[PDB]
């Protein structure tokens, strides 16, 4: 129960954010700038993952 | 105490029998931890018998639940209460209401 | 009254040489969370660098 | 080159709680350095809280003393949260007397020569009669964070209490941006504690930055034994004072004491000289204990 | 023969009757551990006779009933607590102690 | 057959830990589940911990 | 006075020649030795030895002195003066009383303390015997 | 460790001179005392304990809470002071 509700609000997208329609180079930096407080946990973004 | 209560506290601890309450008003004479000591009004007392009425207390006793069944006094001295009037505090009591 | 636990690092048990993990043992109880946050801070937000 | 934090201004706006300053910090230092003494001033603080008390005529805590409207659990529950400096000791133990109808308040404790009571209008308990006297004792003492009685008394007259050695009660911390030196994106830290009376402000900030930078101080067989005494590279001479006593392996010598051995005139003054030189490398004469010869290591096969 | 509820009995230590009086009741305050000894009581066990082998200390005593062993109440094991009240009952025409 | 009764009352101080069971005035129940240090609450921009 | 001490006094068979009445005190002080590091500071060996009685009540003492040592023992000549100076200077009066253990029906009070103070008679009886004869040409077998 | 620890260096006889009331015994064992006019420790340290005994305002209770008293061994040690001051109890 706890957990599908703290998946379902991280895996998610809203129209507009902090870091809207950015580009980064791999799923290290996007923790990276969750944390740091450049984007949002929900801000669609062009990523390179492997 | 509760916050939020809905007014039924007062109904539900003097209408039971763990708090003190007084049988006939006057002015406080003696406050312990003990005992407590009510001089009762001249408007209400009889004519023998002179009067003045003593409550003892019951201090820490044993429950049927294995709680703690204490009494505590919640006037202070020289004050005036009414009758029909909470004196002693009882357990998960407050002034009179009901603060489980 | 002032004299704590003193830590000191345990062990550096570390992959390849731009990659670590780094212990350290024992804290008093709640300064584990405010050496990693203030770590954390200054190494993620302000560090001298060049690119 | 980080622009350094000082102390600028301490407005002490009432008696309890204060509001400190720090002036200036580069952008991101203000939420790491609030953040950090907060925790640091709400986590171990050195308090002057209470730890036992003594009434004279009550046995256990749970009884009631003739003349006073509280109970005796009452009454160590309000001398718990008394507000209480000491200046030169590590406990110390006060002494009430007081005898009278009214209350007994804080300020009716007999204060020694470094005691310092800091909010004298608490209360404690309320007499009742015209001769009925409490008469206590108290011990207080220092300590950092909470120590309940559960985990630490020995007559039947004591009575332990909680132990709450903690001065503060509410840090909060409110970054805002920082005016000229000349320079903007520089940030200032204003921390306005709670205390009850018994730290000062600086040094309790002090205090904090000293913990914090204490814990970042982290990281900002011996062949010798085994081998004879004759097999040491000094003289025949410094080895022949430590064989007069039957001793042929230098760990018969770091079984005994130096002091055994400097209590024997076999050895001589320039054979302490080669003992102190032998021991300079610091593998015989530390002053071990062995079981008689063999260590772990030494073991038989 | 009866049971004794006075002092300690054999089997005691330091620590088996060190919060206890000269009668066997613990004290009113004794705050206790769990699994010490409130109430000292001793029982019989054997009648027998008079043993050659221990003549002086089967004599000495002047137990002719005897081999009295140990059952004395002791707190349950996990609880702590401070002693606030004592009750004695007597059957009528048993020599109360001086406790009682 | 009885001599005398002795009658013994402790008076144990049983005060909280995880383990017990609080609940409010609605059915919402629960095991408390760990005692937190009083820094690791969530504050307002006050300065009061829940 | 059950008179039940009275017949364990003359058991005797390897105690007749040794001190009884010791004997006697010494199992008293096992029976209310033991166990016993509460009252005071400990025990009593000291009791008033009343042959009729057989159970002489473990008697404390309170040792005339004139001193500052052992507690328990200090009497003065400034604190014999409430009893209109009836004691003296270096007398051991007593004024203090202590407790026992049940009867015969407690036995292990004095039992393994009572065969405890028994072994200490017997080592004092040893020591004695080897002091009559104090040293000769004996022989012996390993 | 460097950064964080630079951004922080700009930071980083008593039982004589009471009262005989403020005894642990009881007002009893002071009032003994206090009869002869004595109202600090000092001045029954100043007076021997024989001198005490010999008069009678001092009971038989009070003789053994003097003892208990004399056991800390911080009054009545038989001492001989000025008349109040010593060294240490200095005017200032």
């Amino acid at each position: 129960q706890d957990v599908v509700l703290g998946l379902y609000y991280m895996t998610r997208d809203c129209v507009n954010a902090k870091g809207e329609g950015m580009v980064l180079t791999g799923p290290k930096e996007a923790e990276r700038l969750y944390r740091s407080g450049l984007a949002s946990l929900h801000a669609r973004v062009k990523v390179r993952i492997t | 105490k509760p916050l939020v209560g809905t007014g039924m506290e007062r109904a539900v601890a003097v209408d039971s029998g763990v708090t003190a309450v007084a049988k006939r008003g006057g002015v406080v004479q003696y406050v312990d931890a003990s005992r407590i000591v009510i001089k009762v009004n001249e408007d209400e007392m009889y004519p023998g018998e002179a009067g003045i009425d003593i409550y003892n207390l019951t201090k820490y006793t044993r429950s049927n639940q294995n709680t703690c069944i204490n009494q505590m006094p919640c006037v202070s001295l020289g004050e005036p209460v009414e009758r029909g009037d909470v004196l002693a505090d009882g357990p998960s009591t407050d002034l009179g209401e009901l603060a489980l | 009254v002032t004299e704590f636990l003193k830590p000191r690092l345990v062990d550096i048990e570390q992959v390849s040489s731009t990659h670590a993990k780094v212990t350290l043992e024992p804290l008093e109880r709640g300064f584990g969370h405010t050496l990693g946050n203030a770590l954390r801070r200054i190494l993620l937000s302000s560090m001298p660098g060049c690119a | 080159e980080f622009l350094k934090p000082r102390l600028v201004d301490i407005e002490q706006v009432s008696s309890t709680h204060a509001k400190v300053t720090l002036e200036p910090l580069e952008r991101g230092f203000g939420h790491t350095l609030g953040n950090a003494l907060r925790r640091i001033l709400l986590s171990s603080m050195p308090g002057c809280a209470v730890t036992e008390v003594e009434i004279d005529g009550v046995l256990h805590e749970y009884s009631t003393k003739e003349g006073v409207q509280e109970d005796i659990l009452e009454i160590l529950l309000n001398l718990k949260g008394l507000a209480v400096r000491v200046q030169g000791k590590d406990e110390v133990i006060l002494t009430l007397n007081k005898s009278g109808i009214g209350p007994v308040t804080a300020a009716d404790i007999t204060h020694d020569g470094d005691v310092e009571i800091v909010k004298p209008q608490h209360v404690i308990c309320h007499l009742t009669d015209e001769n009925a006297s409490i008469s206590m004792r108290i011990k207080v003492q220092r300590g950092r964070g909470y120590v309940p009685a559960s985990t630490r008394e020995r007559p039947i007259g004591r009575l332990l209490v909680d132990a709450c050695y903690s001065p503060v009660e509410r840090i909060a911390y409110n970054v805002e941006a920082a005016r000229v030196e000349q320079r903007t994106d520089l940030d200032k830290l204003v921390i306005e504690m709670e205390t009850n009376g018994t730290i000062d402000p600086e040094e309790a900030i002090r205090r904090a930055a000293t913990i914090l930078a204490e814990q970042l101080e982290a990281f900002v067989f011996d062949p010798i034994l085994l081998r004879p005494v004759d097999d040491l590279e000094l003289t025949v001479r410094s080895a022949n004072c430590l064989k007069a006593e039957a001793i042929h392996y230098i760990g018969d010598l770091v079984q005994r004491t130096e002091v055994e051995l400097l209590k024997t005139p076999n050895l001589g003054k320039k054979s302490l000289t080669e003992i102190k030189d032998v021991l300079a490398s610091r593998g015989l004469s530390l002053g071990m204990r062995l079981e008689n010869w063999p260590p772990a290591s030494i073991a038989d096969e | 023969g009866p049971e004794e509820i006075t002092a300690d009995i054999p089997n005691v230590g330091e620590a088996a009757l060190s919060k206890l009086d000269e009668s066997g009741i613990v004290y009113i305050g004794a705050e206790v551990t769990g699994g010490d000894i409130l109430v000292g009581k001793v029982t019989p066990k054997g009648e027998t006779q008079l043993t050659p082998e221990e003549k002086l200390l089967r004599a000495i005593f002047g137990e002719k009933a005897s081999d009295v062993k140990d059952s004395s109440l002791r707190v349950p094991n996990g609880v702590s607590g401070t002693v606030i009240d004592v009750q004695v009952f007597t059957r009528d025409g048993v020599e109360k102690d001086k406790r009682a | 057959g009885v001599l005398k009764i002795v009658k013994v009352y402790l008076a144990v101080k049983r005060r909280i830990q995880p383990g017990d069971k609080m609940a409010g005035r609605h059915g919402n129940k629960g095991v408390i589940s760990k005692i937190n240090p009083i820094e690791d609450m969530p504050y307002d921009e006050n300065g009061t911990p829940v | 006075m059950n008179k039940e001490i009275l017949a364990v006094v003359e058991a005797v068979s390897n105690e007749k020649a040794l001190p009884r009445e010791k004997i006697f005190e010494a199992l008293e002080s096992a029976l209310a030795t033991a166990t016993k590091k509460k009252y005071e500071q400990e025990i009593d060996v000291r009791v008033q030895i009343d042959r009729k009685s057989g159970d002489f009540d473990t008697f404390r003492r309170w040792l005339v002195v004139d001193e500052v040592t052992q507690p328990t023992k200090e009497i003065t000549l400034e604190a014999a003066r409430y009893e209109d100076e009836s004691l003296n200077l270096g007398d051991y009066v007593e004024d203090q009383i202590e407790s026992v253990t049940f009867d015969r029906i407690t036995t292990q009070t004095a039992k393994q303390v009572i065969v405890q103070k028994v072994r200490e008679a017997e080592r004092a009886m040893v020591v004695d015997q080897f002091r009559e004869h104090e040293g000769e040409i004996i022989t012996g077998v390993v």
